[PDB]
């Protein structure tokens, strides 16, 4: 179905936005850590975003073998 | 109904109250001319400019509907009539344009008074000539917009019934776009020898 | 009440079963009256509790 | 040589065709594989005889009315067709007589089928109201059980509870299975139904309600278990049936496969058999030399192709065909031919939308390939978004040939056909993007930054910057998260929406100048096109100057104040010669000069061109609209230019809106209940990015950049009113298209 | 820099589209010269639009929120 | 003071409110009456759905005038500012509302009949098209004035 494939790509955009994000955190940006607004952990989230990235990897290796399979 | 239960209340609070305030002795408490002369000239004069630009888009608006849903309609059958009936969505359209010109030529006088002169004569006058030209350049526009909307129905009809009673009710437009034209004229007269807020 | 007692009265003629829903309704609504005393009350013993002139 | 023909429409020809009457059919094939030849309805006007072939399509319209019922007849039963010189006219025949014989065929056998398939559903709901349980049949004749449509379940009970005056014992039970029904053709759900009652005049009251609202009603032996045999009894007559329904179905299947090997190449002779009927009707049949008088467009450098293919035909036919071709000089106005490809096909059509080109002018599609993508793009300048619209289009076009070939539907035809659109929109978002220095609501960081945070300040303290320079291409970065970003980037925005409009609506006007050069109306020149040129440049070029003019000079270090240029240009007009603050020395002369010649343009456009017809009409009235029209326009146009930038501060708060929500929410939580925070958020950001950013915004920034090119642009030079240029050519139609179009 | 860096990108720009032209592909000549040298155009033009805006800016960045380190 | 009052910044929070409001509640009548023209269409006609989408996107456009100008006279906003720049920004968001406000209330009606029409008149798509272009300008005049106003809000203020 559809249902896998959408995933999929949502999946591969959450690896690669994520991942994104969670090198910006780490690196302490300054469109991400800047303001005082921004989370003063830095780093800190970066780990809580390599995490939420590499879900979504599971969930994109997951899907792509499963549409591939079906 | 309830707004009309509104209105005579309301209407009985007014007397009430003036009545309240004329047998104690203070019937000049309810002072509209210290009102006038300690209201800001510029929310007169704003309120006139926003009025003025904002009815007259709402009579352009509100004759383009008319018109245009007319011409929708009677163009199902006569999809001819509507390359020549768009003559009246342009004559709307005019209104809104002599709105928009009112209310640019009406900003240029919406200069910063100083403290000591904001309600001085002239500032009183640019603010009530301001706000009334507005209201009578939008108000002028507003009824122009609706009645040459009603007419290009009545055109759209009338020449999706035969193409040569266009022409007729094309001059009965001209007659109510003479409307508009003249809210415009007196606008521009009202505001003629109003000063910048100095 | 009165809309669901009407309402109630007219389906409980056709219908004998419909009584106990009607009178469950009913209760909800009187139930609203209640909330509506029972903050009334409350208020009221609120009214001269620490009050000075 | 073969012309481009994409700057302007093709140069056309009208040729007549002497085609004699015994190789009519032939001629009109090669024509047709030819595909170059737009023939002229001939016979247009009503007479007796009009269409000297009326007879063949009516044939030919017959046999495919008969392939589009087998077609039909093949879905019905999910059967696949296969897809994988003219015929001897004879073969034709054979088509026609085929089609006849097949179709009484296939309408006895569908006709004897389907009162099987009537009798085995009626047979089927008798058994399944039999294989209800016992509770289902408790509450002479106690009960009227039968089966009727779920849409009328509810009316039926209503009914029977009004009739019977409460007192109603009514169940009923959803089939799973919907039933065909042959009154409407529908493929109707249906419940089975029971209602108890005793007298039997109220028995043959329900029955009679009950058949009323088309319910099939059963007679159930018992309440009880004795109903056993004849729930057997339909067993056995369902098996029965079965067996007679395989039989029936196996030879209409197989005659259904028979058909369905040959149906298509059956359906593109006989289509093209009456294209070419058609286009035989089109020509003058002259009985005294039995020649066809063939009239048809077609473009000149294609003309030596035509003479090439149809001197081939000639020779395989004999050589009594002398002089074919014969180009005749002609007032009628010749079809417009853009030679678009795969990439340019797109922006010509949504340039074809609003009207035809006139036979020679200049194409808008051109140019739309570029500002079409490139308006959208300022109204869509987010890199996010137009790399994710860019992926799109990139999926669309590398798998163009194996999306080519297949069957897309709706949405996703769109999405192809404009795939080389939906790609420039997205470079050039991507390219817009950067330079708003936008990616889903967060900046760049690529160069380093123009301004200078002050040295030191205190938590919470407003601090303003120096400027230490430029940024060399894009916004400055040091402007996120700024309380008065906003106010730089509407003024930047507000003054590229001008600027932008001015320069496309010049080079549209320039384009006007061009095609009245291309049809030597130098009167359209002098009086048409010089005056709105000095108008517009003079107005709103001397406003796209003066913008960036302003933007050149540094007014905190001259000392001068920097002039407001709304006030400025509206001053220009209401006071002339005085002004407030000065941009440029000598302003109020310049300023009064374009005033005045501004001012002049318009009796300029308004008399030189009537009044050069009277002194050397309708010509005055015409002209007097026109110069009203682009009067308003010069000034309409400019003002709605300002949309690009109302659609590129939206699509930026809906973007920095859909991040500060969702997504960046999950940042400040830690742990597991972060992670999954995280997770579930990025899903809602990119839906909602997807729906709302890419979806939304993306179709209103389509339809504003058309509107844009529609009426801002196409409004300077396109006249229209052409005639589209459609060959007689031949094609592989579709069965699906073929039957959706019945 | 100053408004001469506008210049020489526009005589960069105007060179290209020159050679360019004196080098579109025959093959669909017209469209490669129009879409190439029109979205040179369109592209400088509103590179040097921002460029501009922000070249003698009247305007400067003010937030209360940008942590002292940073 | 007397140039700058208290009560000086409700004239221009209430201006960018009625500048949202107004226009939204214009691009809402248009969106509604639009979009029940489009369902009521494309019942029997679903190949004319995504070219009857345009009345639809030419309200959202008046939602959109509107929140330029709101953006615009919020930026100007200010705890001090003088009565003159708050019934400056008052009369940009009153004109820019009260305008999209009737710019789409007439593409509503324009845009329900022409996308009744054009089901029945294809010829009528394009009268259709350019009558909501013309209701659309007026949102759009509007506009225009909310800017004139703005830019002068800035002048001479102390």
């Amino acid at each position: 179905t559809g249902k896998a494939w959408c995933c999929t790509v949502l999946s591969a955009f959450g690896v690669v936005i994520l991942s994104v994000i969670a090198h910006l955190f780490n690196t302490n940006h300054e469109s991400f850590v800047g303001s005082i607004n921004d989370p003063e952990d830095g780093p800190a989230v970066a780990h809580t975003v390599y995490l939420a990235a590499l879900v979504y990897l599971v969930f994109f290796v997951f899907c792509g073998f499963q549409v591939y399979l079906a | 109904s309830f707004s009309h239960f509104l209105y005579y209340l309301v209407l009985i609070v007014v007397i009430v109250y003036g009545l309240y305030k004329l047998f104690t002795g203070h019937g000049s408490d309810i002072n509209f001319g210290k009102f006038l002369l300690r209201t800001s000239p510029y929310m007169w004069a704003n309120l006139g400019i926003a009025l003025c630009v904002g009815l007259s888009v709402v009579g352009a608006a509100w004759g383009i509907f008319i018109t245009g849903s007319s011409m929708i309609g009677a163009g199902v059958r006569a999809p001819r009539i509507t390359t020549k009936n768009l003559i009246s969505i342009i004559f709307c359209e005019v209104v809104a344009i002599y709105g928009l010109i009112i209310a640019i030529v009406f900003s240029s006088k919406l200069t910063v008074a100083t403290a000591e002169n904001m309600y001085s004569k002239s500032n009183l006058y640019t603010g009530y000539s301001l706000f009334w030209a507005g209201i009578t350049v939008g108000a002028s526009n507003l009824i122009c917009g609706i009645a040459v909307g009603i007419t290009g129905a009545t055109a759209a009809i009338s020449d999706a019934a035969d193409s040569a009673l266009f022409v007729k009710i094309l001059v009965i437009e001209i007659f109510g776009s003479i409307l508009g034209l003249l809210g415009l004229i007196v606008g521009l007269l009202m505001a003629g020898k109003a000063s910048e807020f100095q | 009440i009165g809309i669901v007692g009407d309402a109630g009265v007219r389906g409980s003629s056709q219908q004998p079963r419909l009584f106990v829903g009607m009178i469950l309704i009913l209760i909800f609504a009187e139930v609203l009256g209640l909330y509506g005393l029972i903050v009334a009350l409350l208020l009221n013993s609120r009214a001269t509790q620490d009050v000075v002139c | 040589e073969k012309e481009e023909a994409i700057f302007r429409s093709a140069e056309m020809a009208l040729v007549q065709f002497y085609i004699p009457q015994e190789i009519s059919r032939d001629s009109a094939y090669t024509l047709g594989q030819l595909g170059l030849v737009q023939f002229r309805d001939l016979n247009s006007k009503v007479r007796a005889f009009q269409r000297t072939f009326v007879n063949e399509i009516r044939r030919l319209d017959n046999v495919e009315r008969q392939y589009r019922y087998f077609y039909s007849l093949l879905k019905k039963h999910d059967i696949k067709l296969y897809e994988g010189v003219p015929p001897s006219g004879s073969v034709i025949d054979d088509y026609v007589r085929n089609a006849s014989y097949l179709e009484e065929r296939l309408i006895q056998m569908e006709d004897a089928t389907d009162q099987i398939e009537v009798q085995k559903n009626d047979l089927e709901q008798y058994r399944f109201i039999l294989q209800s349980g016992d509770e289902f049949f408790l509450k002479s004749v106690n009960y009227v059980t039968g089966v009727i449509a779920r849409d009328k379940v509810a009316t039926l009970e209503q009914i029977l509870w009004r009739v019977l005056r409460g007192n109603l014992f009514f169940k009923t039970v959803e089939i799973e299975q919907p039933v065909y029904d042959v009154k409407t053709r529908e493929y109707k759900h249906k419940n089975a139904f029971i209602v108890f009652s005793h007298g039997d005049l109220i028995i043959k009251r329900i029955r009679k309600i009950a058949e009323s609202l088309d319910a099939n009603l059963y007679d159930v032996d018992s309440s009880n278990e004795g109903r056993s045999q004849q729930l057997a009894k339909v067993n056995k007559n369902l098996s029965d049936l079965y067996t007679v329904l395989k039989t029936t179905s196996t030879t209409l299947e197989s005659e259904l496969y028979a058909i369905a090997k040959e149906l298509d190449s059956w359906f593109q002779d006989v289509t093209r058999e009456k294209a070419i009927f058609e286009i035989l009707n089109k020509s003058n049949y002259d009985t005294n030399r039995k020649i066809l008088i063939a009239e048809g467009w077609i473009p000149r450098d294609e003309l030596a192709t035509l003479q090439a293919r149809l001197g081939e035909m000639i020779a395989r036919l004999g050589i009594d065909v002398p002089s074919i071709i014969q180009v005749l000089d002609t007032n009628h106005t010749p079809p417009t031919f853009h030679r678009t490809n795969k990439f340019t096909a797109g922006f010509q059509s949504i340039c074809d939308c609003y009207g035809i080109a006139q036979y020679r002018e200049i194409n808008a599609g051109l140019p739309t390939i570029v500002t079409f993508p490139f308006m959208f793009a300022i109204m869509f300048g987010d890199m996010g978004h137009g790399f994710l619209m860019t992926l799109a289009a990139l999926s669309l076009v590398l798998n163009e040939k194996k999306i080519n070939k297949m069957k897309r539907g709706e949405i996703f035809d769109m999405a192809f056909t404009g795939r080389y659109i939906i790609l420039l929109m997205g470079v050039f978002s991507m390219y817009t993007g950067f330079l708003y220095n936008d990616i889903f609501s967060k900046t760049m960081t690529i160069f380093k930054s123009g301004w200078k945070w002050p040295d030191h300040w205190k938590k919470g303290e407003s601090i303003t910057a120096t400027s230490v320079g430029t940024y060399p291409i894009g916004l400055d970065w040091a402007w996120h998260g700024t309380e008065n970003a906003l106010l730089f980037s509407n003024s930047y925005k507000m003054k590229l929406s001008i600027l932008m409009g001015f320069i496309h609506m010049t080079y549209s006007y320039f384009f006007s100048l061009a095609n009245h050069l291309y049809f030597n109306s130098m009167i359209d020149i002098i009086g048409n096109f010089i005056p709105g040129l000095l108008f517009m440049q003079g107005i709103f070029g001397y406003l796209s100057v003066c913008i960036v003019y302003k933007w050149a000079v540094d007014w905190v270090k001259d000392g001068k104040p920097a002039p407001g240029l709304l006030n400025m240009l509206i001053n220009m007009f209401l006071s002339p010669g005085t002004i407030d603050d000065e941009l440029y020395p000598h302003q109020a002369k310049v300023q009064v000069f374009l005033l005045l010649m501004a001012l002049v343009c318009i009796p300029w456009l308004l008399l030189v061109k009537p009044l050069h017809f009277k002194f050397t009409g309708d010509i005055m009235i015409h002209q007097v609209i026109h110069t009203i029209e682009f009067c308003l326009n010069c000034v309409s146009h400019t003002a709605s230019y300002l949309r690009l930038w109302a659609l590129s501060l939206a699509h930026a708060q809906l973007s920095s809106v859909l991040w500060t929500m969702t997504i960046q929410i999950a940042f400040g939580f830690r742990g597991f209940v972060g992670v999954f925070m995280t997770v579930a958020l990025f899903a809602m950001w990119f839906a909602l990015t997807c729906a709302v950013l890419v979806l939304m915004e993306g179709t209103s920034a389509m339809l504003h950049s058309l509107r844009l090119h529609w009426v801002e642009s196409m409004s300077k030079f396109f006249v229209g009113e052409g005639l589209p240029y459609e060959p007689f050519a031949f094609e592989y139609k579709d069965m699906e298209v073929a039957v959706a179009s019945a | 820099s100053s408004f001469y860096t506008v210049v020489g990108v526009f005589i960069v720009v105007s060179a290209m589209s020159v050679l360019f032209w004196i080098m579109a592909p025959k093959n669909n000549q017209a469209v490669w010269r129009s879409t190439v040298i029109l979205t040179l155009a369109m592209m400088f033009l509103m590179w040097a639009i921002t460029f501009l805006c922000q070249l003698h800016p009247l305007v400067a960045p003010r937030r209360s929120d940008l942590r002292p380190e940073f | 003071t007397e140039l700058c009052p208290v009560y000086a910044p409700f004239f221009g929070a209430i201006g960018c409110a009625s500048a949202i409001i107004f226009t939204s509640l214009g691009a809402a009548y248009g969106t509604a009456k639009s979009g029940v023209g489009i369902c009521a269409t494309c019942v029997l006609r679903p190949d004319l759905l995504f070219k009857n989408i345009v009345p639809v996107i030419m309200a959202g456009i008046i939602a959109i005038y509107g929140l330029v100008v709101s953006v615009l006279v919020c930026y100007s906003l200010g705890q001090k500012q003088a009565l003159y720049t708050g019934f400056i920004q008052l009369g940009a968001g009153l004109s820019v509302g009260l305008s999209g406000l009737a710019a789409g209330f007439a593409i509503g009606i324009v845009g329900d009949a022409g996308v009744r029409g054009s089901s029945q008149q294809p010829r009528l798509f394009v009268g259709m098209i350019l009558i909501l272009i013309f209701a659309e300008v007026l949102g759009l005049y509007g506009l225009i004035v909310a800017l004139l106003l703005n830019s002068r809000a800035t002048q001479d203020v102390v």
